[PDB]
RNA sequence: GCGCGGACAGUAGAGCAGGGGAUCCCCGUGCUUGGCGAGUCCGCGCACCA
RNA sequence: AAUUACCGAAUCUUUGAACGCAAACGGCGCAUGGGAGAAGCUGUGUCAUCCCCGUGCAUGCCAUAUUCUCAGUGUCGAA
RNA sequence: UUACUCUCGCGUUGUUCGGAGCGGGGGCUCAAGAUUGAAAAAUGCAUUGUGAGUUCUGCGUUAAAGCAAAAACCUGGGGU
RNA sequence: AAGAAGACCCUGUUGAGUUUGACUCCAGUCUGGCUCUGUGCGGCGACAUCUGAGGGUAGGGUGGAAGCGCAAGCGCAAAUGAAAUACCACCACUCGGAACGUUGCUUCACUUAUCGAAUGAAGAGACCAAUGGGUUGCGUAGUCUUCGGGCUAUGCACCGUCUAGGUUUGGGAGUCCGUCCCCCUGUGGGUACCCAACCGUGCUGUACUGAACCAACGGGAUCCGGAGUCUUGUUUCGAGACACUGCCAGAUGGGGAGUUUGGCUG
RNA sequence: GAUGCAUCCAAGUGGUGUAUAUCGCAAACUGAUUUCUGCCCAGUGCUCUGAAUGUCAACGUGACGAGAUUCACCGACGCG
RNA sequence: CACGAGUUGUUCGGAAACUGAGCACAACGUUAUAUCGUUUUGUUAGGAAAGUGAAGGAACUGAAAAGGGGCAACAGAGAACCUGGGAUUAUAUUCCAAAAAGAAAUUGCAUGUGGG
RNA sequence: CAGUGUCAAGUUGGCAGGUAUUUGUCUGCCAAAGUUAAAUACAGAGUAGGAAGACCGAUAGCGAACAAGUAGCGUGAGCGA
RNA sequence: AGACCUGAGUGUGGCAGGACUACCCGCCGAACUUAAGCAUAUUACUCAGCGGAGGAAAAGAAAACAACCGUGAUUCUCUCAGUGAGCGGCGAGCGAAGAGGGAACGAACUCGUUGCCGAAUCGGGUCUUACAAGGCCUUGAGUUGUGGCAC
């Protein structure tokens, strides 16, 4: 379903623009929140990916891959060994998996995706700050 | 998952290869000196088995190969539980002539 | 099922298994109007004068409900309302809405104590607007046979 | 427990419904004694174990 | 602005204002343009960025 | 060297994520190692109750059991 | 126990009670106090009678109001 | 005089509280559709295809085909029209049927989704027997076959079975009848039944304060029954594929939000 | 009459009146007794009609078009 | 203000160790977010939350027992001590020393006497 | 990009080629797993060292040149010489 | 009997919660303000709020540009460009990209699939001076597929 902004009795305030309460949807998708909540719950992996195995009229099922970095075949593997570095450390959490990255935007490229490359923050960082050379 | 093995009849009956469904992935894994096993291919035997892999062949084929039509057609399922059964027979048998005088003869 | 049509019923069950949840108030009871050996169902009459059915499985306690006739003696003071009330929940006393403030009632306010509008709302008011007569079908003194109240 | 229940309501469900033929095929077992005799014929032709490979 | 119903029923009859004899009958009386398509007034229910 | 500087070895009270249970309580436990120990016993050892100290003991998750103990009108199957 | 036969009896300041057992005689028991003594004079300071207050306790009307609970402890019913 | 950048009054393209049938909206309510969402029977229709069966005034067309047709009629000629018919061929629009496929609604019978209750998920249903189930059978008749055996009807069988109590059909054997002791009497101890049939449905109690638990007992080598057995399985009951979940859509909506409510002016 | 009425909550197998059950609960108005409480349903509300014989949403259905689209039909509460 | 002192408990109050109006850890659900909700109407949680009386050959094994762990009263429940002192500068039902001024009550373990 | 509905194709193929559609040419590329150094940030961070200033000079410069997030205030969030 | 496969208990070995949060990544998300009023717009995809990591993060090896005589992962700088692009009560305002000069640059690799193999793999004990990228053993895990090789 559609998120429901959560306002007290369903009650804004401010401009009629932002007067909306079942009809905004959430920016992020439902296999990126199913793997954030899968991550917060079992701090001690790693989530990797996860798929979509089935759904409903009420909830979606996703099956999300997770790894324990501290399992020896694990820590000996040059082809998952990466995601023992802390740089990896609840890579859900800040949109770093696939799910997470078609939400950004990060499947398109080029002329499609300029605004919001290496990210939106970046792209609006680089565009807004103002320049000032020192011979000017 | 049955989608493992769910199109390996079908497979098998494409080529030609004499199939069987049988019971417990864990007896086959029995067989094979394992845990489970999902399905088994017996590429050659000695001769002393030939005859025993031939007679096999015949009966497996009886059950499954040279009933092809009969096994793309059937639906399954439809199945009552005891008690439903039971209570559609006494209900046949409480109203069990009550139209026979709504009959001609 | 077990029950004689015309016998005075009360902790009725309205479901089979409920315990009883049907003719408990003081006084209060059920006649049972008819059987339906067919469908297994009972026809009664409530407190209310409405009639329903339910399965014939539904367990009754013979005879009305003990402490009948209570509000027949009239209460005469407001230190006896609070003891009545003092056992129950806080509800009492009650403070009219035309004698608040238009900013917590939508009968406050005004020169004179009034409701400026129809106080019969639609059934479709949402709340802190449905107050007053609730989809009322009629108002005023009612002439004649009082009619069944509740849904049809 | 709740998972008891859950497979054999499982089962139940799985006879209520309309089984499709693809599905349903895999109810049609091999009988009994050709079950038997597969088995045993695949038994004698089974893989080396660990250490004698 | 879009759709409908109506200029009493219609495929020109009916109600009835004025008419002869004893309330009965009889004379009267009555939306446009085109070969069934395109306009005018009443309403209804609906559209509204110069 | 009560000098200074630096740093590899050590120490590091009550807490706090705080994690045996609690808490305006310097409170109360279970298991397990110790210590002290009156009266009786041959000053010595020994020691009930009481007392003191160490260690482990939250929840969840992963892996695992030289292959631990079980449950299921789940699926099989014995000979 | 012809106790209640045509005025029954007992008892409270007080609203009662009795063949579903009143009253009398004789007992059993509980609760408050008495009395005797041990403590205890070895202590304390420089005495044994009545009347008024006093709620420990005893006596087990408002109510459409009927006036917490648990630990702990006690006794029995069964069984050893 | 002090106390306070007049609270009255006006101005400002400053507010806030409140109201409403101001402008612009939002929750809430309601309503439709899709979804959740399965089975089987029927009903009304729609689609495809065969095919009826007729037929502004009257004697619908539209074309080849003016001649053959067994017969022998329709004209290019009689009758009209807002249109003149032949022998082969030629249908307006309605009405009518299957017999198959699909299916849009819808009645009913279901039950596994789901919903509502209850319960410490504490005793469901059957055995009383199918329009039931099965290679973890046996025949028959068709119809297929990969030759091994299937499928569809059809039957026989197996799954598969026991009961309080009520009513009546057969069996003897101990002693109501009486018996077996002790004191004519009194008292104490027991049996006075078993099987089979139809009914019934799991049934030892009934029509102003008791006690009841950790069986005895009887068989087999500690089990067994006493305390029936079974499970295409749902804890039970009531609904039930709608009324419950999500999305889409319309109306309503001062309950609430935001904002506005000109100017000139003795 | 409980799968309810009123109603909280951003949300859930969530929450209150409800440990309840019409002699109950929830929402208004009037303001002890006494004696009374007249006429008006046009308006605005509220309500029902088991015609909703007009009006709409999108969902469907058909037709035209190469297609985007265009048209037609169906379309519920409600309004009338 | 400076210096130096002063608060003594088996029984007093609390806690060990009760329940109340209530709270909310766990569990589960929800939420983009747990820093949200439910959590006593006998009572958590789709919910497998009990870890040991016994035995039987000194600590190892295990029946039956339905509904997890806590907290919330210094005026409710509960709770074995009380007089005398010539005993302080200041504490005292807390201190007093064998004639404990002394008189008690009450726990937990052990030792004897005796039992029927 | 998100929710919901609906949902492909298979290199005779997809995606892109900044005016919607139906055609048929051309060009580039091959989505729906994953890892990766440097050049960039440090707009109220820290650790260990360094270098400076046309800056301020005790009412300035950080609130704080000083036993300063101190003394003091507030039920508290906080305030703060 | 037993099996696997679904789920529990306990032992053993380990990990997560907290802090920091300038910069960075994901969400969420205003209003004052500007428009001389104000609702779209603006402020602003900002503040406040909820999460997460590092020494940087993020990005990154073309389903990229272009339309050329063609370029060739990412990031960053000047410039393109306050733009005869575009968005906008077309008002107030807003607003990039390719090419070009440059910084950096040893920049490239892995899986899955396909097809050839098929336990050659992992963990655990234990030897080698050795919780060896080694030997031996091991049903423990893994055939519901780990590992090798190839364009
Ligand atoms: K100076
Ligand atoms: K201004
Ligand atoms: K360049
Ligand atoms: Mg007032
Ligand atoms: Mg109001
Ligand atoms: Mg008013
Ligand atoms: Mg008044
Ligand atoms: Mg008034
Ligand atoms: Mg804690
Ligand atoms: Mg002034
Ligand atoms: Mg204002
Ligand atoms: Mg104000
Ligand atoms: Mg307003
Ligand atoms: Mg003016
Ligand atoms: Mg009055
Ligand atoms: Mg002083
Ligand atoms: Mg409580
Ligand atoms: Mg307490
Ligand atoms: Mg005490
Ligand atoms: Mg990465
Ligand atoms: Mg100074
Ligand atoms: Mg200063
Ligand atoms: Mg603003
Ligand atoms: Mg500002
Ligand atoms: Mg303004
Ligand atoms: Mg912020
Ligand atoms: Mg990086
Ligand atoms: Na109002
Ligand atoms: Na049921
Ligand atoms: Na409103
Ligand atoms: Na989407
Ligand atoms: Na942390
Ligand atoms: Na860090």
């Amino acid at each position: 379903g559609g998120r429901k902004r959560p306002v007290h009795k369903g009650i804004t305030y401010g401009k009629p623009k932002t007067s909306g309460v079942l009809g905004m949807k959430l920016n992020k998708n439902n296999q990126a929140v199913a793997e954030q909540r899968l991550g917060k719950r079992f701090g001690n992996l790693r989530v990797l990916n996860s798929y979509w195995v089935n759904m409903d009229s009420t909830f979606k099922w996703y099956e999300v891959i997770a790894v324990d970095p501290m399992c020896k075949t694990i820590r000996r593997d040059p082809r998952i060994n990466w995601i023992v570095n802390s740089v990896h450390k609840h890579r859900e959490q800040r949109g770093l998996t696939s799910a997470g990255r078609k939400h950004r935007g990060l499947r398109h490229k080029g002329h499609k995706a300029s605004k919001l490359r290496p990210s939106y923050r970046a792209a609006w960082r680089r565009n807004n700050r103002i320049v000032f050379l020192r011979k000017r | 998952p049955v989608e493992l093995v769910l199109w390996m009849p079908n497979l098998c009956r494409a080529n030609k290869i004499p199939y069987a469904i049988v019971k417990d992935m864990a007896r086959l894994g029995d067989a094979i000196g394992r845990k489970t096993a999902t399905c088994v291919a017996l590429t050659d035997v000695n001769a002393e088995d030939e005859a025993t892999l031939k007679n096999l062949i015949r009966s497996v084929n009886a059950r499954f190969l040279s009933r092809s039509d009969v096994i793309r057609r059937q639906w399954g399922g439809l199945q009552l539980s005891l008690r439903s059964r039971a209570e559609l027979r006494k209900k046949h048998a409480r109203n069990a002539g009550v139209d026979a005088a709504a009959i001609i003869q | 099922g077990q029950i004689t049509e015309g016998c005075i019923v009360c902790n009725v069950e309205a479901k089979p298994g409920d315990r009883g949840t049907l003719a408990r108030a003081s006084g209060d009871y059920c006649i049972i109007i008819s059987h339906n050996h067919e469908t297994g169902r009972t026809r009664l009459k409530l407190p209310s004068g409405q009639k329903k059915s339910v399965p014939s499985t539904s367990r009754a306690m013979i005879g009305i409900i003990s402490g009948g006739g209570r509000i027949e003696k009239p209460v005469l003071k407001a230190g006896n309302s609070f003891y009545r009330f003092r056992g129950k929940r806080n509800c009492w006393p009650k403070v009219r809405g035309v004698a608040r403030n238009p900013v917590e009632h939508p009968h406050g306010g005004g020169n004179h104590q009034h409701i400026g509008h129809p106080s019969t709302v639609s059934r479709h008011s949402p709340p802190g607007q449905k107050v007053g007569l609730i989809a009322a079908r009629r108002t005023g003194r009612i002439r004649g046979g009082k009619a069944v109240k509740g849904a049809w | 427990p709740t998972f008891v229940t859950m497979q054999r309501k499982k089962r139940v469900l799985q006879r209520r419904l309309k089984v499709p033929p693809a599905l349903n095929q895999f109810t049609k077992v091999l009988d009994r004694a050709s079950r038997n005799e597969a088995l045993k014929l695949i038994k004698k032709y089974a893989p080396e174990t660990r250490k004698a490979r």
